[PDB]
């Protein structure tokens, strides 16, 4: 039962294996490969959509 | 079922051309809270530009992902006084600066930890130092609160049978172990303003909070004929963050590790004038 | 609402919060030059961006006592940035302009600005029968003042506000391409000027396209307050700018 | 500054001489002293590199019945600042006209030869300056006051990025708490 | 035949009607930014014919005892018509280039020339740990000389020839684009540069992005002549120049 | 997807016969900076030959394949002098001859680095050297251009909270670790003709674009009764190179580390005259 | 997710297995295998091909 991925590399110019031994979810490695993000929350925050191109007011 | 398989560049840039019209984009309020959207791309000519680069390195899971020193001691394998034969720490991550801080950006966190321990000796200096000791072992013990806890070196309490411990032995690697969220609440809280009893009096902070136990550690059974000395560093670092609530970062230095208190600091540096540029 | 207005050209934008439509020449936006109007054979170059994009030439004071100004085009650019250069290292050019001119005052101010662009402004010596030299009419970005009573100096244009110095009743002005800034109702007066001439080029140097004029019709006025006067602001763009003939600079 | 709250308000004046300076700076967001401890600085000083544009947003805190323009102009890096508003406008900038919406927005380019700066610039790796000027004058009716402010906000685009992660310099100590 | 040579950029031609095959670089021919390898956001502009033109630098005197000379780009042409201005005016500048070195005798003249475009051409002062001022090394388009003999003044370059200035074998310098002038059989070398650099862009005053160097590997020499030296003559002419970052002139 | 499957030898000799034509492959003309592209078969009487020679070890991948030392320094665990008992190295590749060589045949280039450490410790000659000491531990300390500097062996700054550290023990194998292209522009460079300030003053040549960071390393908490002197080596390994614009390789000796200052050299030794070939 | 491959061995008179552990693709061992190579760039950079054969002017 083993995972298989891609790996950080470059851009215009690749696999790697990984197999858990350990019965706790705890033991896993750092799942540092999420890359989504949003920052509506902070920015935009308002009730009534503003759009950028029209007058604030 | 032998294997199972299993990227985000930041916003390109469009070309833009000579405008003449009635959107102004330039144009905004800030008194609705609300922070502008606009792009170089609204106010000037721009040529098209694919950008590549990718904020990877700035997610929560690496910018704390990264172990770090939160607590050294010192304890002899023989002496006098009884208390300087052992350790005891009650466990709380507010005592190195630096983590302290990195931490303190957040208002709640939840992630599991790795623990790594490192331990070194060296002999103490005296007018005899002829002697031959084998390797020493050391142990480390962790205590929840209300556990019972050791006062002596040789105490009753080492006979760890349900309190997990770790025995190790110099020249190895490292000791190393992975603690689950060991809470009580949803997360973890590095602030808390509140007091501990109901009628708003007694212990005020997040040491309200801090009941995480303690850690013990001692030489097995090593009793040189002269003093030899032991420090143990211990790391911690966070794994599958969450973080919640960001707040700004610290500004006036720490001075005490149980309490926010701090003296008033300047905003920053200072320069010759409003136009000095040099 | 038609009350703001943005302009955006190469690197540089206007925005304006309180103004009036624009006018836009006889009607005619500025282009470049047709294949089969075309004379010259070599090929022309077009440094777009370089140099079309706002210039604010300096500022004059809106006096009590003010009676008018007047710059003259293109030598009014003659020294600005890279269109300065260009013009002095071509022998033929040719250019539409945008001109923008500014004007702001409280609601407690009164007074009323003509916004005029004449071509072919020839103008007539302050005695008959007597030549004077090219610095009593153009002498850069610096704007020249009318006079409200007769000139006498010779080597001067007649200054006379009543005849424009062109020997035309001031009043008649109104038939030129132009706009109104009444501080009631207005802050700017903007105008796209296309490039008027009876050739299809000329050397910028040796020839004034058009003037610009500004002449106060209502004097200012205003009481107690502790502004004394009314700063004015002339903005110019060069629109779709070619030149052509490459020499060496004057 | 005796008063530390005075360090987050620009003064303006009326009848000011012509084509003035209002204020400059060097664009060094983890290292000049302006920028050194804003919300964005603090970040970029736990990292070594980075990239992108910046926004500059301007608002006018004076009088309702006052007004003004002002020119804010953005020079890439070069051998001498800009010293007077002809040399300013030259470069990148937007001409910002007070009116009811109170706020301004100067975004300022990624212009680099290369793809990061060092957070710890230098001669090599400058930004350039920002820099305003009156374009024409603030005006005031009778029963005004005869000063105002204004306040700068710094923030980054969409496209900001950073790399390399370091320890800040900020924070310290001497002995365990 | 192939002897015969013809280039034309902007309003400039050169006809060469003796000469080799032209080298391009390492195989590559000049282009400009594409939009997937750019970095700054805002428009660049293209001043094409205006920049894109050949430019003679000044000329040198060859004689019996010449040792070499030197010259370093885009500083050469700091100040050299529109492409000058471009480059004072802009924070950011690119562009490739293509050199032509002309020299001619009569068939009863011999020698040899080296001509080699050196890019990232770092020197090291004359004495060790001590710096020097931009100015023993580029001053505009006056060509610089080497030195036969050790240099000793520690306000200029080391000028041994033979170390080419750069510790380096002075005959290994054949692995950079270069050409030969050998009077027997030629009379012009044309050498095509693309634009190499680490970074899509890069300031123009404050880094040199190539070297160019003439050595005599084979001395002049001549008998029962009236003429006394052979004159060389430089050309060069940028090729897909692009600007950006606007500010005020340096 | 349990598996997933994924050689170029030299030119052969072909055979050649008498010849007699108006075709002159030898005479050329390097005029055109062209070099030429003859065999031997274009100019004697060949035999048929098959080669299997391969090119494969003069790939630069494999060219600098290999660790070189790049820096090596000493610190003692105990000493009057504070600065004594730590080390802080600028890094930057410029300093080991060899090493430096190897790299300067190319003007840009662009790869991931293997670093290995190699530690040793010595006790120091005395009149009393009778002691006893547990094994000895080192941390190694990697600073990102900015950050906070440590001036004395327990100075707060070791409590690495974001900076990447290593612990490592003696009688184990060399620590090792591996770091990505770290680099601002799109390729590292060993020459950069051009000044710092915009002016054309200031710093110039390479020093100009080092900005990789610093080094530290101490010993944890050895203190010994006497004085013991530690050496550290640094040896880097390039990985997935690529490299641009070869030149010509370096013969004068260097002479400082941070220039390419100079002593002129003959072009190469001598003989007794042009014909001397014994 | 495994990686079978040819290993370096003789002519006239062989596999491998690879896999990745880390997620990080700088980690992975040296890529020597490559042995594609094009010298005409810095052996024949001119603009006008010439046959060896002809005459070079
Ligand atoms: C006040 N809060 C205290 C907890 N802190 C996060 C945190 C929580 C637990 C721990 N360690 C728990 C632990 C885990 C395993 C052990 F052996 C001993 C321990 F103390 C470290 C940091 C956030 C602030
Ligand atoms: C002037 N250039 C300096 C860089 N040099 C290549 C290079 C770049 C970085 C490094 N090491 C970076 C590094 C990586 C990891 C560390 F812990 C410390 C470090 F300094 C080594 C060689 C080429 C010449």
């Amino acid at each position: 039962g083993a995972q298989v991925s891609t790996q950080k590399t470059g851009a215009h110019e690749i696999h790697y294996t990984n197999i858990n031994y350990y019965k706790d979810a705890a033991s896993n490695s750092a799942n540092r490969q999420d890359f989504t993000q949003d920052p509506s929350k902070f920015t935009e925050p308002v009730k009534d959509v503003m759009i950028k191109s029209l007058p604030a007011l | 079922g032998d294997v199972e398989e299993a990227v985000v560049h930041v916003a390109d840039t469009m070309r833009s051309g000579p405008s003449n019209s009635a959107s102004v984009p330039a144009l905004t309020a800030v008194e609705t809270g609300h922070t502008s959207q606009v792009t170089p791309s609204d106010t000037m000519q721009t040529r098209h530009v694919k950008n590549y680069h990718s904020r990877s390195e700035s997610t929560v899971e690496n910018f704390l992902g990264r172990s770090a020193c939160v607590y050294m001691e010192e304890y002899k394998t023989t002496d006098n006084d009884v208390n300087k034969k052992f350790v005891a720490w009650p466990i709380n991550t507010k005592q190195m600066v630096q983590m302290r801080r990195k931490l303190e950006m957040f208002t709640y966190l939840r992630f599991d930890m790795e623990v790594t321990f490192v331990i070194t000796s060296r002999q103490d200096p005296g007018t005899t130092l002829a002697q031959d000791m084998p390797v020493l072992t050391h142990q480390i013990m962790y205590v929840p609160p209300g556990g019972p806890i050791p006062a002596k070196v040789d105490d009753y309490a080492w006979q760890t049978s349900t309190n997990p411990s770790i025995f190790w032995t110099e020249g190895n690697a490292p000791a190393r172990m992975s603690i689950p969220f060991i809470s009580i609440g949803n997360a973890y809280s590095n602030f808390y303003d509140g007091w501990s009893n109901f009628d708003q009096r007694g212990s005020y902070g997040y040491n309200t909070l801090n009941n995480l136990g303690h850690i013990y550690v001692r030489h097995v059974s090593g009793s040189s004929p002269h003093p030899i000395t032991s420090t143990i560093r211990v790391y911690f670092k966070p794994k599958h963050t969450r973080a919640w609530v960001p707040r700004p970062p610290r500004l006036c230095q720490y001075k005490k590790a149980f309490s926010v208190d701090f003296t008033p600091t300047p905003i920053t540096d200072t320069r010759k004038d409003i136009n000095t540029v040099t | 609402s038609d009350r703001v207005r943005s302009i955006t050209l190469g690197n540089s934008t206007i925005t304006t919060q309180e103004c009036a439509n624009v006018v836009v020449g006889y009607g005619r936006w500025p282009t470049y030059l047709r294949d089969d109007e075309a004379t010259a054979e070599d090929q022309p170059t077009q440094p777009d961006v370089a140099t079309c994009r706002f210039y604010t030439l300096d500022s004059i004071k809106w006096e009590k006592g003010s009676v008018g100004w007047w710059w003259k085009f293109p030598e009014a650019l003659s020294d600005m940035g890279l269109f300065g250069q260009n013009m002095q290292y071509h022998y033929l050019g040719r250019a539409g302009y945008t001109i923008h001119v500014q004007c702001n005052a409280s609601k407690f101010h009164q007074g009323c600005l003509l916004v005029v662009c004449v071509p072919e402004a020839e103008m007539g010596g302050a005695v008959v029968g007597q030549a004077f030299s090219a610095t009593a009419m153009a002498n850069g970005d610096k704007a020249y003042e009318f006079t409200s009573a007769t000139q006498s100096d010779q080597t001067k244009v007649q200054t006379a506000i009543h005849n424009a110095g062109m020997g035309v009743g001031v009043g008649n002005l109104t038939i030129y391409p132009h706009q109104w800034i009444n501080l009631r109702t207005n802050n700017s007066a903007t105008i796209v000027m296309p490039y008027i001439n009876s050739v299809p080029m000329d050397n910028m140097f040796r020839h004034y396209n058009f003037t610009l004029m500004v002449i106060p019709f209502v004097k200012l006025d205003y009481a107690d307050t502790a502004s004394t006067y009314v700063p004015i602001t002339v903005t110019v763009a060069p629109m779709c700018a070619e030149y052509n003939g490459l020499r060496l600079a004057q | 500054t005796t008063d530390q709250m005075e360090m987050f308000r620009i003064p303006v004046t009326i009848n000011a001489p012509l084509q003035q300076q209002v204020f400059g700076l060097r664009l060094q967001p983890g290292l000049d002293s302006v920028f050194k401890h804003t919300l964005l600085g603090e970040i970029l000083n736990y990292y070594a590199h980075w990239s992108g544009s910046m926004k500059l947003t301007f608002v006018f805190c004076g009088s309702a019945m006052a007004t003004g323009k002002f020119l804010i102009a953005y020079s890439p890096p070069g051998a001498n600042p800009p010293k007077t508003r002809k040399d300013a406008m030259l470069g990148t900038h937007i001409i910002w006209d007070i009116g009811l919406q109170s706020s301004c927005v100067l975004c300022v380019p990624w212009i680099s030869q290369t793809h990061y700066r060092l957070v710890q610039q230098d001669e090599y790796t400058s930004a350039g300056y920002v820099t305003c000027w009156y374009q024409t004058g603030m005006i005031v009716p009778p029963g005004t006051p005869n000063s105002s402010s204004i306040m700068c906000f710094a923030s980054a685009c969409n496209d900001f990025s950073v790399r390399m992660l370091r320890d800040t310099p900020f924070i310290s100590q001497d002995n365990k708490l």
